């Protein structure tokens, strides 16, 4: 499906937001809206500052 | 080797209420 990297560590600052470090890629990560995502990190989902992350193609 | 500083926060999500 869906996958993308963080370009840094960084921390989720949101009930519904989870963190992953930079190197640490994720997959089955979604784009709900234009400056935040939403994806599976190690098995759960969650969601990603787009600020901090991004998708791959 | 690449070097780049942490970019700004973002506004949070829309969320529609419970059902």
């Amino acid at each position: 499906g869906i996958t993308a990297i963080a370009l840094y560590d960084y921390q989720a600052a949101g009930d519904d937001e989870i963190s992953f470090d930079p190197d640490d890629i994720i997959t089955n990560i979604e784009m709900i809206d234009d400056g935040w995502w939403r994806g599976v990190c190690k098995g759960r989902y969650g969601l990603f500052p787009a600020n901090y992350v991004e998708l791959r193609q | 080797t690449a070097f780049q500083e942490p970019p700004p926060k973002p506004s949070r999500p829309k969320y529609r209420p419970p059902p």
